[PDB]
């Protein structure tokens, strides 16, 4: 202007948007349970 | 901790150091931002 405030408007870029948080459970696999060595009591089937 | 060549391949020990605990921190945060695949993605990095 004769002032020199400029006759066009600024321009307003627009700001971003917050994004969304993720989070994750990763899993594990370990092995099973092996069975041991069988040894022969001496006692009957009811007591053992 | 079983294969840092997985987390660099010049690595092959895992130190106590402040850049080994920033890539730490760099690798939980695009595992937990992979989301519902991360642990398809960490058993994939498991293999080749």
């Amino acid at each position: 202007t004769i002032d020199g405030q400029p006759l066009s408007l600024s321009l307003y870029a627009t700001p971003a948007d917050p994004s969304m948080l993720l989070s994750a459970a990763i899993t594990a696999s370990q092995g099973g349970g092996d069975l041991p060595h069988a040894v022969m009591p001496m006692y009957r089937f009811p007591v053992i | 901790v079983t294969k840092p060549e997985k987390f660099q391949s010049e690595t092959t020990a895992l130190q106590h150091d402040l850049p080994t605990l920033q890539a730490l921190t760099r690798f939980h945060a695009v595992i937990m931002r992979c989301g519902s695949y991360a642990t398809e993605i960490l058993t994939a990095l498991e293999l080749g």
